[PDB]
């Protein structure tokens, strides 16, 4: 009738000197970044993520062309492989967050905003180069659903033998996380009298199920998750065709921002999902900002 | 087993008394790639030893290294294990002695030898089934004394 | 129309090495080495080439080397199917060899002082199978391999172990046991250890004179044993009836004195001459280690017998040292080795009826540690009716006390000790006296 | 002062520490050898010699005030500054193939300690010091160094590096144009392999607290020291001490939390100053092999020529037979006719070989018969411990099978092994039977044939050969009843059969008299012991050896004359008198008993010549133990008036 072993560590030693394209070198570098980059003689970013945990706003909004003339390397490998840097990037924010609140006086993730001005490739101008990269789009909005629910920590329960657990999800763009399929309490043969506990009822092996996991909906968190569809402006379109559009998604602090009936700057990164033919795909954009040209009043 | 959990003293004879070996409570091992020490608690009679690495700069970047056993950081007790029996006045009429286990950690080894009248202070506590299969019924345990003081009559 | 099989043999290296010098740094090398035989095993087949069918589509791939273990493909040959461990095996088409194990000990002149003999495991293809009896010196040339062993996982040290190599390996566990035990593979095998002089020996005259003077030289006296010794050497005849009765010819002896006496004296020269001889004692001696003991094989399957004295003594002499500290149980076994020629043995479920035709010296003590003249000779032995009415000859060494003759025993002696080996100048040699027996036995008279 | 993590070591401390040292040493002293330079020497009489392996006494260290601090670093970190410690000699060795070749230490004086059994886990790797006695070994078994690898899509071989234990197996090939997922397979036979041995050895401390039955140890010897030990050998052993956890079971991955305990060997010790050299004529083809595979474990000791002219100086003294005898043993008042008898015995006598098969051994067989109450025990005791190879026996405590061989089931391998018994491991040794009267018949039948040929022969399940037992025969056997009778004959009071008695070649009537005189020089003697020339141990044990290992002796045409002659005169008496059982009847092994005795008489004193005056001696000391010189040759009475102290 024993208790949970439990492993911890400490550092001790200097390991294999560091390659720069280590995950942990990118965290430390972009969090130089944030407290160091100065334009004129303000300290923008570190300014900018005070006011904001001031007024509970959990983003921050960095222009692009901003890090093209400060690392160069972590530009490149950005705009090639964004999936991976992003969430990188996003715990270098939250590690800075969390010393300036315990100096100044239940953190979530910290979302990234990027608004950029350069290049516009047309919404005609799409092909298969631009898949899993980042492009810079312009349009009008004509649809706007309604928010949806999408979960970010999960606690479970097994209807048989009562066994618990926790999930956390911090990757909301596909548009999959999913319940075990089995009992973990087997798997995870973790106390002397819990291994006892799994046998008797004469001779058999405990059966729980083909899934027997219930979430408890008062201990778990969620979010909001919205659909937009972008068109190509009516004016410069083929005489005689329907004009095209495509379908954007967008969370967390980004929603119920725009309007159906104006002109958006769109910032995100091209993807597919799966829906006559062989093998097809279907395209859309995750939403990394937003910026408009100007409101009807 | 009203008593489990209790601090109890005993009085008997040793009849068997074991020689000391190592008993682990904390492996160490040691990460090449990122230089950290990771600790892991036994409290079984067997357990599996880590194969990878668990550090926070492994479990962040892909490139994950191989653990290998440091024996002089880890954690060993000095440990013995003594059957002790029942006096002759204390059987009842017409039935056998019985006896009992006592376990020993620390400074305590090596003071107990055989054929020694004791009463031992000890923490009794349970531990995990050992007989049949087909003659289990419910959460059945075993029994064994903690030893923290040991008295001699002699 | 299949190719022939080639095999290789290389023989008459430079040096021979004993058992107990073979180290790991001479692995997958050339070598010979030295040893006895005590058991063998059937001859069974072997997969060489084997020929597998893919399961997910049907191609035929044949010739598959095995290199002492079952291999299978590694990639279907068909440049579309991606197959790569799902296979079955055709063994209706696939070609064989021929497999039999053989078991070597040391011999007993290499042993140390104060250890116990050690053992090797070899391996006969081919041609090479059914050349080793038990109870042989061979020599044997060939090549030192290495095995898997899972006896060692408890034995202290570090043992080594694999692992795969997770760094280069993209990601977003089959460790194996490196334990081995060396053995041998055997290429060559061969059993080590003019009429003119025979012609010359068949016509002399004084022929048994000779031969009875050239029997264990270093003896004096007692010449009725040295014919007794010479006749059961040659041997009689073996005669059939028209109803099945079989008539013996082996010659049984027995030599009968005290502690005294120079009785084992006679005993150790046979067992140093005579081809096959074995040599034993009455209380370190079981009744398994004379008749025969039944062991399993760990390829499985089958069984093997482990032979005895009785049976490395057949057509041949066995020798017995104080014939009168045997058991009853060994007497009845005794007893059906002389009365009939097999041995019976059902233990474990095994039948089997084995040969015996093997002729006994045997040396006893009187009962009571002298010989009583005033008793008869069944009142001077310790043994069973059944046993001592099938001998034929019983030898009573006695003392007597006479000046002449203890001075030519002591003036032999000391010769012995001051000149080594140049005081006996015996008529015939060994290798001239074996030459005459062999040739003597195949007279039918 | 750079420091290893977990230690207080550092590196380039320690070398250039170990390096003044050893470039200059100091120390009833000299001024030949004992103030020199010594370690130069050393190094370069290895050099010159063509040897790899320096031995490193310990305690030259901890007076020498720099390297002190190193004498406690060694015996806490072995690991580490072992390494340092080479470094030095390679460096030092061209300072003076010598760029290639790899230099070690092996320390042998590491003290104190006090068993096996009283060290707790916080001594584990720390350098520890065993003695005992070997009783089995495994066969070699091959470590793996560095694998082969095989791609089975492009032939490319590869070769990797075990590293502390584990081995990376390739996931992709290696070569740029091929590279596949797992083409890697292993090819047992093209590896790199290393020796590996185990040795368990009975352990002997110095102090047993109360109640320690016996219990036994597992040593590693890896490489060099292969074949190094052998069963029934008293070793002396320096290693670390180690731990390791165990598989619960073949199928399972998991281990077992109680660990198991054994010991890293690096040196080995085979000599002893009070204890005899081995029998060289025994090991013959162990001294061609340790040759061959260049492992420096010396078998017999050094000797000086000083301590050589010593040996001739006293081997002119004019009393050397007297003096011999008195300083067997120093401490039990006695007779010296049976010290003389021992004495002959450690000799030995020449052993023979013919070169048609044929041998001919000189061990020598004595038997204590006599009152209870004397000081037979101690010379049993004595003889145990001055004699390199032995085993003590009991009468009613000893089975043929305990005697000779048995099988056994080994816990680790859990496979069953064969084992030597008593008298084998007694090889080229004394074994000390003791109330030999009391022993079955069925037990005193396997002495027959070691005291007829030196051989036993073993016909059992699984072995079918012969082993050798060349070994020494000390007995002593209790009179029938409270005393010894003199108005009984002899075969009346020993209870042993009378044929058995002539198998040896000294038979010792130890008698008790009341005699005044006598008694006073026993009890002064014996008072004397408990109060706060004779030839130390170490001195008499070398002589011996010497003795032992060089001359050789043969005997003459003077000497035989005289043998034979001896013979029939003996033979001659008691003519009469042997259908009676009254006195023992003379055999052939009176005769060799006599050249034994004249042969070893020859060897001491260092002679290669046996003159009349050996076979004289000898055949006075025959006569002299039956106490043929008070005896009456019609009744075998003893007239005990004529029994003088
Ligand atoms: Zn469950
Ligand atoms: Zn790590
Ligand atoms: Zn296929
Ligand atoms: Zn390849």
């Amino acid at each position: 009738s024993f208790d949970r072993p439990e492993i911890y560590s400490a550092p001790v030693l200097q390991g294999e000197s560091p390659n720069d394209d280590d995950n942990t070198e990118i965290i430390k570098s972009f969090k130089n970044f944030i407290l160091e980059f100065r334009l004129d003689s303000q300290f923008i970013y570190r300014d900018q993520l005070r006011n904001n945990i001031l007024v509970k706003n959990y983003s921050l909004t960095v222009n692009m062309e901003h890090l093209i003339g400060y690392n160069e390397d972590i530009y490149k490998k950005l705009s090639d492989e964004p999936s991976d840097i992003i969430p990188l990037f996003e715990t270098a924010i939250t590690q800075v967050a969390k010393r300036i609140s315990i100096l100044s006086r239940s953190l979530p993730t910290f979302q990234l905003i990027l608004n950029s001005n350069a290049n516009q490739i047309p919404l005609r101008d799409l092909d298969s180069e631009h898949v899993s990269k980042i492009v810079r789009l312009s349009g009008i909005i004509i649809s706007t659903s309604v928010l949806s629910s999408r979960a970010t920590y999960l606690s479970i329960m097994c209807r048989n033998c009562r066994h618990t657990t926790s999930i956390t999800i911090n990757n909301f763009n596909s548009i999959t996380v999913s319940l075990p399929r089995s009992c973990l309490s087997t798997i995870e043969s973790e106390s002397s009298m819990a291994n006892e506990s799994n046998i008797g009822d004469e001779s058999t092996k405990k059966n729980c199920g083909p899934d027997p996991y219930i979430i408890i909906h008062e201990s778990s968190k969620f979010i909001d998750q919205q659909f937009l569809k972008l068109q190509e402006i009516p004016e410069l379109v083929p005489v005689g065709e329907m004009p095209r559009n495509l379908t954007m998604t967008c969370d967390r602090y980004l929603t119920n921002k725009v309007i159906p009936g104006t002109r958006v700057t769109i910032v995100g990164i091209y993807s597919i999902y799966n829906s006559s033919g062989v093998a097809i795909r279907t395209p859309y954009i995750k939403i990394l900002g937003i910026q408009s040209d100007v409101e009807t009043s | 087993g009203d008593f489990l959990g209790q601090l109890i003293t005993v009085r008997g004879i040793i009849t068997r008394v074991s020689d000391v070996k190592p008993a682990v409570e904390v492996i160490a091992y040691t990460c090449d790639q990122c230089g950290y020490e990771v600790f892991q608690e036994v409290n079984s009679r067997t357990f599996t030893p880590l194969s990878e690495c668990t550090s926070e700069e492994c479990s962040q970047n892909q490139t994950k290294g191989q653990l290998f056993m440091s024996t002089r950081a880890s954690k060993f007790s000095a440990f013995q294990e003594c059957k002790i029996q029942e006096l002759s006045q204390q059987v009842p009429v017409g039935h056998i002695p019985r006896s009992l286990n006592i376990h020993v950690n620390g400074t305590l080894v090596r003071s107990l030898s055989p054929g020694d009248i004791v009463d031992v202070t000890g923490i009794f506590l349970p531990a995990p089934y050992t007989g049949f299969k087909a003659l289990k019924a419910g959460l059945l345990t075993e029994t064994y004394l903690e030893a923290q003081f040991v008295r001699q009559h002699k | 129309q299949t190719e022939r099989v080639f095999q290789i043999s290389f023989f008459n290296l430079p040096t021979v090495h004993r058992i107990r010098d073979i180290r790991s740094e001479k692995i997958g090398s050339l070598l010979s080495i030295s040893g006895t035989v005590t058991r063998t095993s059937e001859v069974r087949p072997e997969l060489y080439k084997a020929s597998f069918t893919c399961d997910m589509c049907r191609a035929i791939v044949d010739n598959v080397e095995q290199s002492f273990k079952y291999t299978e493909p590694t990639f279907c040959p068909n440049p579309s199917c991606e197959n790569r461990a799902f296979w079955t095996l055709n063994v209706t088409r696939s070609r064989f060899l021929d497999w039999q194990k053989v078991r070597i000990q040391e011999n007993a002149n290499e042993i140390p002082t104060g250890s116990m003999p050690r053992t090797l495991d070899v391996i006969l293809r081919g041609d090479s199978v059914e050349r080793a009896k038990p109870g042989d010196r061979c020599k044997f040339t060939g090549v030192e391999i290495v095995v898997p062993d899972v006896t060692q996982l408890g034995l202290p040290g570090v043992k080594p172990s694999s692992t795969l190599d997770t760094r280069g390996i993209s990601k977003t566990l089959g460790v194996r046991d490196l334990t081995y035990k060396i053995s041998f593979l055997a290429c060559h095998v061969i059993s080590i250890g003019e009429i003119n002089e025979l012609k010359e020996m068949v016509k002399d005259e004084h022929i048994y004179d000779k031969l009875v003077r050239s029997i264990a030289p270093a003896v004096f006296g007692h010449e009725a044993v040295k014919k007794g010794i010479l006749l059961q050497m040659l041997g009689g005849v073996h005669k059939s009836t028209v109803e099945g009765i079989k008539l013996r010819g082996d010659i049984n002896i027995c030599v009968v004195g005290d502690p005294s006496t120079s009785k084992s004296q006679f005993l150790k020269y046979v067992v140093g001459f005579a081809p096959r001889s074995v040599y034993t004692s009455g209380k370190a001696s079981s009744a398994a280690g004379l008749t025969a003991a039944v062991v399993r094989d760990e390829e499985g399957g089958d069984y093997t017998i482990e032979a005895g004295a009785l049976m490395l003594a057949d057509n041949g002499i066995c020798c017995i040292d104080e014939f009168d500290k045997m058991d009853i149980s060994d007497q009845v076994a005794i007893h059906e080795a002389m009365e009939q020629q097999t041995i019976s043995i059902a233990k474990a479920g095994i039948h089997a009826t084995l040969n015996a035709r093997t002729s006994i010296l045997a040396a006893a003590n009187p009962v009571g540690g002298r010989y009583n003249r005033k008793l008869s000779l069944r009142g001077n032995l310790n043994m069973t009716a059944p046993i001592m009415s099938r001998f034929d000859l019983f030898f009573v060494i006695l003392d007597d006390c006479n000046e002449k003759i203890d001075t030519e025993l002591a003036s032999h002696i000391v010769d012995l000790h001051m000149k080594r080996d140049e005081a006996i100048e015996p008529p015939f040699s060994a290798e001239q006296l074996r030459r005459y027996i062999k040739y003597a036995r195949t007279f039918k008279p | 002062l750079r420091i290893i993590w977990g230690t207080n070591v550092s590196i380039q401390e320690c070398t250039t520490n170990f390096r003044n040292f050893l470039m200059s040493f100091k120390y009833f002293i000299n001024n030949t050898t004992d103030e020199e330079l010594y370690y130069i020497k050393q190094l370069n009489e290895m050099r010159e010699l063509g040897t790899s392996n320096l031995n490193l006494d310990a305690r030259n260290l901890l007076a020498y005030k720099q390297t002190e601090d190193l004498y406690h670093q060694l015996l806490n970190y072995p690991q580490e500054v072992i390494s340092i410690m080479d470094q030095t000699i390679k460096d030092c060795m061209v300072s003076l193939e010598i760029e290639t070749k790899f230099y070690k230490v092996r320390p042998y004086n590491v003290g104190s300690c006090k068993g096996m059994r009283e060290l707790n886990p916080n001594d584990i790797d720390k350098l520890i010091n065993l003695k005992g006695l070997v009783l089995r070994s495994t066969p070699v078994i091959p470590d793996m160094k560095v694998a082969f690898f095989k791609c089975n899509v492009c032939d490319h071989t590869m070769a990797v590096e075990i590293d502390r234990g584990v081995i990376q197996e390739p996931a992709r090939c290696e070569r740029i144009d091929c590279n596949e997922p797992n083409s890697m397979s292993l090819i047992h036979n093209r590896c790199s392999f290393a020796d590996k041995q185990v040795i368990k050895l009975q352990e002997t401390p110095d102090f047993v607290p109360d109640g320690q039955t016996p219990h036994s140890i597992s040593l590693c010897v890896y490489d060099e020291l292969v074949d190094s030990c052998r069963a029934g050998d008293r070793i002396e052993v320096t290693g670390t001490f180690r731990s390791i956890p165990i598989r619960a079971n073949s199928r399972q991955r998991v281990l077992k939390s109680l660990y198991k305990t054994y010991v890293d060997v690096v040196h080995v010790k085979k000599v002893s100053d009070k204890r005899l050299d081995v029998d060289t004529s025994t090991i013959e083809q162990e001294l061609m092999q340790n040759k061959v595979d260049h492992n420096e474990v010396e078998e017999v000791r050094q000797i000086t020529d000083q301590d050589l002219a010593k040996i001739r100086e006293v081997a002119a003294r004019e009393d050397l037979y007297s003096l011999l005898a008195r300083s067997i043993a120093p401490s039990i008042y006695e007779l010296e006719d049976v010290k003389k008898g021992i004495l002959l015995q450690l000799f030995g006598g020449t052993n023979k070989t013919f070169t048609k098969g044929g041998r001919y051994r000189g061990d020598i067989n004595i038997l204590l018969c006599g009152d209870p109450s004397t000081s037979k025990s101690q010379i049993l005791q004595y003889v145990h411990k001055i004699t390199p190879r032995g085993v003590y026996t009991s009468g009613k405590g000893s089975s043929a099978v305990g005697l000779t061989a048995y099988i056994t089931r080994d816990v680790d391998t859990k496979q069953l092994v064969l084992e030597s018994g008593a008298l084998v491991l007694s090889d080229g040794g004394v074994c000390c039977i003791d109330e030999f009267d009391k022993m079955s018949d069925s037990t005193r039948s396997v002495l027959h044939e070691v005291m007829e040929q030196q051989t036993i022969s073993i016909a059992k399940a699984g072995i079918i050969t012969t082993l050798n037992a060349r070994s020494s025969i000390l007995a002593s056997a209790n009179p029938i009843g409270s005393r010894y009778n003199p108005n009984l004959p002899v075969t009346e009071n020993i209870d042993l059969p009378p044929p058995l008695l002539s198998r040896f070649d000294l038979v010792y009537l130890v008698l008790d008299k009341v005699d005044e005189k006598n008694d006073r020089e026993l009890a002064k003697h014996l008072t004397n012991l408990y109060l706060e020339d004779v030839l130390p141990v170490e001195f008499l044990t070398m002589y011996i050896s010497y003795a032992k290992e060089h001359i050789h002796p043969i005997i003459t045409e003077a000497a035989k004359t005289e043998l034979v002659r001896a013979y029939v005169g003996m033979r001659k008496m008691g003519d009469d008198s042997r259908s009676d059982e009254k006195r023992i009847t003379a055999t052939t092994r009176q005769l060799e008993s006599m050249i034994r005795l004249a042969e070893a008489h020859a060897k001491m004193k260092l002679k290669n010549v046996v003159e009349l005056e050996d076979v004289q001696e000898a055949v006075r000391l025959i006569r002299s133990a039956i106490k043929d010189y008070a005896t009456d040759p019609k009744t075998g009475k003893i007239d005990m008036n004529l029994v003088q102290t």
